C-alpha cells in the first residue's frame, strides 16, 4: 500500500511493520505447549477436535527465569511472593475420597490398645484430633507446602506418644531443611527422650539449645544396635536435589521416597523397638508404648501406599510450574498440627486419587499469567530507568517509576513497602538490559 | 462433651456408647483425684 | 432392532458394574437408545459419501465404549480420522486392554511420532491372532479407482465380503483367556465378560458390515461430483458411547435404498455440478471480456 | 424365507424356569447354531422321511 | 503374630493365595502340614451310573481333617510371641479354647 510519510516518520511505522510479535500456529505447537511430563505421562490421554489452517498466528509470552533474584536480601517481598503462591497450590491439590470411615476405626484403635474405666492411663490421649476432616488438610499442607517452599512449622503436645510415633513417619519421608530448626530440633529431642533411648536402656540425652547438631545427629554415633542406625541415618541424610528439568530448576525427591521404599526401612527399626526390653523403666511405661508402636504398624501395607500417593501428586504438580523455585528460609512459617499427622496415617484405604488434567491446565495458565506479567514489568520500568539516565535527568527521583511497578503486580501491597526498599530495587533494575525492541525504538 | 469425633457421639452401635461412657467416668476420676490435692 | 429394554438389563448383568470400585455406575449405559443407533448408521455412511473428517470422542474410563471402538477401526478406514483423536483412541485401546492382557510395560508414546501406537505394537507384540488383526487395521484405506468418468474412494474387498470381523472375532477371543497378570480379580473379571458381549455377537455383525458396505457402494453410483480427499478444518464428532449403540443392537433386517430415493440423490448432484461449471463459464466470460476491452 | 426366532423363542418358554424378556435375539439365533449340529430323534426321523 | 515374623506384603491379582505363600515360609511340621491340606482340597469328579457326580476326599468324610487341624491349633496356643503385647496373645488363645 503506498503511504505519504515524513522521514522521521517513516523510519517509525517501518519499525511497526517488521518488528511484530506474531508466529504461526499448528497442530504439532499446541500440543508442544503442554509441558513435557504431562503429555509423555500414561494416566493422561490427550484428545483435539478441529485443525487450524496456514494462515493462524499466536504471540508467545516470555518466560525467562528471575533476573533480580528476590530471594536474596530481599525478605519480606519475597515472603509475599511465596505466600500467594502457598494459597494457589492448596486450591489445586485433590482432597481424598473413600476414607476408612471413623467411627469403624476408632472402635478398632480403642480394642487394640485396651483402655479402661478407671485407672487413667496415656492410651487415651492417643484417640484426640483424629476425623476425617484433619486427615484431608494434612495432605493438602504437605503437598503445597512443598510446592511453594513454605517453612513449615511442627505443633503437638509431649504427652502424646502417638503424635510422636506417627511424627517418625514425617521426619523420614519430608526433607529436614524444611521444618523450622526451633521445631525440628524440639520434636527429634522428644522421639530420642521417650521411644529409643529408654528402648536400649540408655541414660536420656541432656541437651543444651545452641548445638551445632541436631539430636538424630548425635544419636546415631551414641547407639549400637544396626537396624535403627539405618534409619536414624536416612534421616540425617535427606535432602531435596536441584535438577534442571524442561528450563525451570525445580527440586525432585529422593528416589526411595518415590518407591515407597522408606517405609520398610523404618519398619524395621519400629520393629525392633518393640521387641526390646526396657529394663530401666517400669512396666506400665513398656505397655503404653508397644501399643502405640503397634497402631502404625499394622498400616504397613497402608503406609506403603500413602508414601507412593505424596510423592506422585508432588510430580505431576511440579510439572505446572514455569517459576525457578528457590530453597530460602522465610520469615512466617505456616503452621502444621502433629495431630492431623496422625489422623492422615490411620484413615485411609485402598483408594488412588490423582489430580484432574482439567486443573492442571488451570495451574498451569495461572502460573504463565503471572510469570509473563513479572516479566514485562521488568522491561517496561528498566526501559525508562536506562532512559532516564541517557537522556541526563539529574532532577529526577526515581520513587514513582518502582512505586509503578510494585503496584502494578498485583499481588503487593504500597503501604507497606518503605523507601529503603525501593531505591535499593532500582540499584538491581539499572543493570539490566533493555529489551531489544524497546531498545530501536529509543536508539 | 468429650470432643470425641461427632460420627461416634451420634452413633448408636454397642461398641461405640461403650467408648463414651469409658471416656466419661475417666473425666470423674481425673476430676476426683485433682479435687483431693485442693483440700 | 434388538427390543433396548432386553439389551441393557442383560448388558447390566455380564458386567456386574455395582460389585467394582467404579465412580461411574449409572454411566456405562447411557448411550444404549433407538434414536441414537440411527444417527451412528447415518453418521457413519454420509461422512463417507463426502469425504468429510471425523473425530472421536469418547470416555477412556468407559472400557464398554473402547470394545465397540476395535470394530469402528477395522471397518472404516483410518484416513477418514483427524489423526489427533486416531492415535489418542488407538493409544487408549492398547494402554488399558491389549498391553495388561499380555503383561507387557504401559506404551510410553510421543506425540510427535511417524508411527501410529498400532504400527509399534504390531512388532512388539508376540501373539499373531492380535499381531495380525493389528495388521489389518495399520493397512486399510480408500484404493482410489477411476469408474465411468469419476474418481472414487472405494473400500478393499475384505470389507464389503465382511469376513474381517472372522478375525476381529479371533482377535477378541483369545484376548478373553488372557490372564491379567496384574489386575485385581474384580476388576480383570468384568474386562473378560465385556469383551465376550461383542466375540459373542459374530454372526450379526459381519451381517452388519456386509450392509453398511453395500449402502455405501449402492450410494456412490450417483456421484457426479468428483471425489476428492484432504483433511478438513471441522469435524463432525462422533462418539463412541453411541458406536456400542449400533453392534450390539441391529437385527436381521436389511434395508436398502428405495429407487426413487436413489433417483432423488441422482438429480439434485447433477443439477448442482452443472449449475457449479454453468457460473464458471460465465465468470470467466466477463472477467475476459473486461480486460479485452481495457476496463479499468 | 422363514426365520427361526419363532421356534428357539418357544423352547425358553415350553420350558418353565427361563423367562422371554431377558433373552435378547444374540443368544437366541446363537442357541439353534448348536440345535442344528444334533442327530434328530429315530421316531420323528422315520416320520419326516 | 503367632510365630513372631513379619506380616506379609501382599498385592491383589496376584497369582498365588496366601495360603500357597505361606507354607513356604513356616518352618513348622504341625501347621505347615495343615497348609498344605487346604491348598490340595478340590472336588475330584468321577461318573457314577452315567451321572458325572463330585465326591470330597476319603478325609473329609472320615473326620480325620480335623484332627489334623486340632494338631494346628493346639500347638499355635502354645506358642509365645514378641512383638506383640500379652493382652493380644490372651485374647487370641481364649478364642482358640472355645473351638
Amino acid at each position: 500500500y503506498p503511504s505519504i510519510l515524513h522521514p522521521i516518520d517513516h523510519a517509525f511505522n517501518e519499525y511497526f511493520l517488521q518488528h511484530q510479535l506474531v508466529e504461526p500456529l499448528n497442530n504439532d505447537i499446541i500440543f508442544n505447549y503442554i509441558p513435557e511430563r504431562i503429555r509423555n505421562d500414561v494416566n493422561y490421554i490427550l484428545n483435539m477436535d478441529r485443525n487450524l489452517p496456514s494462515t493462524a498466528r499466536y504471540i508467545r509470552p516470555n518466560l525467562l527465569q528471575d533476573r533480580l533474584n528476590l530471594h536474596d536480601n530481599f525478605e519480606s517481598l519475597w515472603d509475599t511472593i511465596t505466600t500467594s503462591n502457598y494459597i494457589l497450590a492448596r486450591s489445586v491439590v485433590p482432597d481424598l475420597k473413600e476414607l476408612v470411615s471413623t467411627e469403624a476405626q476408632i472402635q478398632k484403635m480403642s480394642q487394640d490398645l485396651q483402655l479402661e474405666a478407671l485407672t487413667i492411663q496415656s492410651e487415651t490421649q492417643f484417640l484426640t484430633g483424629i476425623n476425617s476432616q484433619a486427615a484431608n488438610d494434612c495432605f493438602k499442607t504437605l503437598i503445597a507446602a512443598m510446592l511453594s517452599q513454605r517453612t513449615m512449622s511442627l505443633d503437638f503436645v509431649t504427652t502424646n506418644y502417638m503424635s510422636l510415633i506417627s511424627g517418625m513417619w514425617l521426619l523420614t519421608v519430608v526433607p529436614n531443611d524444611m521444618f523450622i530448626r526451633e521445631s525440628l530440633v524440639a520434636c527429634q529431642l522428644a522421639i530420642i527422650n521417650t521411644i529409643i533411648y529408654p528402648a536400649f536402656g540408655m541414660q536420656r540425652m541432656h541437651y543444651r539449645n545452641g548445638d551445632p547438631q541436631t539430636p538424630f545427629q548425635i544419636a546415631e554415633q551414641q547407639i549400637q544396635n544396626f537396624q535403627v542406625a539405618n534409619w536414624l541415618h536416612f534421616v540425617n541424610n535427606n535432602q531435596f536435589r536441584q535438577v534442571v528439568i524442561d528450563g525451570v530448576l525445580n527440586q525432585v525427591l529422593n528416589d526411595n521416597i518415590r518407591n515407597g521404599h522408606v517405609v520398610n526401612q523404618l519398619m524395621e527399626a519400629l520393629m525392633q523397638l518393640s521387641r526390646q526390653q526396657f529394663p530401666t523403666m517400669p512396666v506400665d511405661y513398656k505397655r503404653s508404648i508397644q501399643r502405640g508402636i503397634l497402631l502404625l504398624s499394622n498400616r504397613l501395607g497402608q503406609l506403603v501406599d500413602l508414601t507412593r500417593l505424596l510423592a506422585y501428586n508432588y510430580e505431576t504438580l511440579m510439572a505446572c510450574i514455569t517459576m525457578n523455585m528457590q530453597h530460602v528460609q522465610t520469615l512466617t512459617t505456616e503452621k502444621l498440627q502433629l495431630t492431623s499427622v496422625t489422623s492422615l496415617c490411620m484413615l485411609i484405604g485402598n483408594a488412588t486419587v490423582i489430580p484432574s488434567p482439567q486443573t492442571l491446565f488451570h495451574y498451569y495458565n495461572v502460573n504463565v499469567n503471572f510469570h509473563s506479567n513479572y516479566n514485562e514489568r521488568i522491561n517496561d520500568a528498566v526501559a525508562i530507568i536506562t532512559a532516564a539516565n541517557r537522556l541526563n535527568l539529574y532532577q529526577k527521583k526515581m520513587k514513582s517509576i518502582v512505586e509503578d511497578f510494585l503496584k502494578r503486580l498485583q499481588i503487593f501491597d504500597i503501604s507497606r513497602v518503605p523507601d529503603d526498599q525501593m531505591y535499593r530495587l532500582r540499584d538491581r533494575l539499572r543493570l539490566l538490559p533493555v529489551e531489544i525492541r524497546r531498545l530501536d525504538i529509543f536508539n | 462433651e468429650i470432643k470425641i469425633a461427632d460420627e461416634v457421639k451420634k452413633s448408636n452401635k454397642e461398641e461405640s456408647k461403650q467408648l463414651l461412657e469409658v471416656l466419661k467416668t475417666k473425666e470423674e476420676h481425673q476430676k476426683e483425684v485433682q479435687y483431693e490435692i485442693l483440700q
